[PDB]
């Protein structure tokens, strides 16, 4: 389905700035 | 079926007692860190911190030099150097200003929009890139690192009223805006021209050269509607390849350019179709400046109306229908919600509203 096919390509592209932000450390606020 | 359940864990008004137009949690903090947001009202910005039982722990108060202004909209951001968390704040005054959050001072501040600014988004891959939406019918980019007006989003066949709202999709390759002119219009940042025009500002140096920066002027959208809704359109957000955009119909309409099986990167200028793929209905907010959110994964939808309800949908349920959660309601919350922000986790769910009250929703 387009649902289907919508919901991987969220987790896909959610997963690529899942990762960039695990090898970022942003001193706290 | 939905199956997220929340609870009021704890709710407090500010001292000004004016409305709180926008709140964000900070999603640039590690994994770890104190879960912080700032939420913008009157001349000010305020943050708080997420504590155990409920409890929202005020840490910082910026009241602007400008008792006139009036906050409409914040977003965080990192210094790519060091690290450092940076918000942008901006409003009535149409100036987008860069604060330090540890210190509550103005690192530096944006003019150049003619009227007031609705809306600023920091690009998803590029710390650096800021979109600012407003009143004066054009959209904004900046490079915060050079201080340079990247491009300018509007003219020919740009917004012919007041920019409400715009989104980059995921990845960063393409904004969408809407405003009060019923349209909403794509521009893609990915395109040569645009890239080139981002390098560019990245090379410019003002000590190694006289000459100021030219920005872009992009008077044409990738893509153009006015067939969505029927009236203004002051919020709209990207949901995978598709859209989700709201007017005063009480219902948020998700939908994608041209026909059902076109790729949105192969959609031409020039197409004339758009496809409705479903709406996400509510009640209650028909007035202007009601902001919907989402959860960092897009799992969870929420939005505020006029009378204090906070409506929330699980964005897996296939059918917008069989997707609304248990409406979250308050008896002490009757003021208009104006902007949510769940943490990045999705834990925590924080409300503004009218009355300069703020309401923490934790996940069960
Ligand atoms: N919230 C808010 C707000 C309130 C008053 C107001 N007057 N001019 C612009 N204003 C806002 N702008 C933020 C916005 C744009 C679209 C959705 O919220």
């Amino acid at each position: 389905s387009m649902f289907s096919s919508n919901r991987q390509k969220i987790l896909e592209r959610t997963e690529i700035l899942n990762q960039e932000w695990k090898q970022r450390r942003i001193q706290p606020v | 079926k939905c199956k997220y359940s929340f609870k009021c864990v704890n709710s407090l008004k500010e001292d000004h007692n004016q409305p709180l137009f926008g709140v964000q949690f900070n999603w640039h903090s590690k994994e770890g860190d104190p879960l912080v947001f700032a939420t913008v009202g009157s001349n000010r910005v305020t943050l708080y911190e997420c504590h155990s039982q409920g409890e929202i722990r005020l840490l910082q108060s910026y009241v602007d030099a400008d008792a006139d202004e009036n906050f409409y909209t914040c977003a965080w951001t990192y210094d790519s150097n060091t690290s450092h968390p940076l918000l942008a704040v901006a409003g009535s005054r149409g100036i987008i200003r860069i604060i330090n959050p540890i210190t509550m001072q103005c690192i530096k501040h944006y003019v150049g929009h003619g009227n007031a600014i609705n809306e600023l988004k920091f690009h998803p891959r590029d710390p650096n890139l800021l979109l600012s939406v407003s009143k004066d019918h054009a959209l904004r980019l900046w490079n915060i690192q050079t201080d340079t007006l990247v491009a300018i989003f509007g003219g020919v066949e740009g917004h012919r009223d007041e920019v409400l709202s715009a989104d980059y999709d995921l990845l960063g390759e393409k904004i969408m805006s809407c405003g009060m002119d019923h349209s909403l219009k794509l521009w893609r940042i990915n395109s040569k021209r645009m890239m080139n025009a981002i390098k560019e500002s990245y090379d410019y140096n003002p000590n190694k050269t006289n000459r100021p920066f030219i920005s872009q002027k992009i008077h044409f959208p990738d893509f153009s509607t006015r067939d969505i809704h029927r009236n203004y359109v002051d919020c709209v957000r990207w949901l995978g390849d598709l859209i989700l955009s709201k007017s005063c119909e009480n219902a948020i309409v998700c939908w994608k350019p041209g026909k059902m099986e076109d790729d949105i990167d192969k959609i031409k200028p020039s197409e004339s179709n758009v496809t409705i793929l479903g709406r996400f209905d509510y009640s209650q907010c028909d007035i202007w400046y009601m902001r919907f959110s989402m959860d960092f994964w897009q799992k969870m939808l929420a939005l505020g109306n006029q009378v204090g309800k906070l409506y929330v949908w699980d964005l897996e349920v296939e059918d917008p229908h069989k997707a609304k959660c248990t409406t979250l309601t308050h008896h002490k919350c009757g003021a208009a919600i104006r902007q949510t922000s769940f943490s990045r986790d999705s834990s925590i769910l924080i409300a503004v509203c009218d009355d300069a009250s703020i309401w923490r929703w934790d996940r069960l």
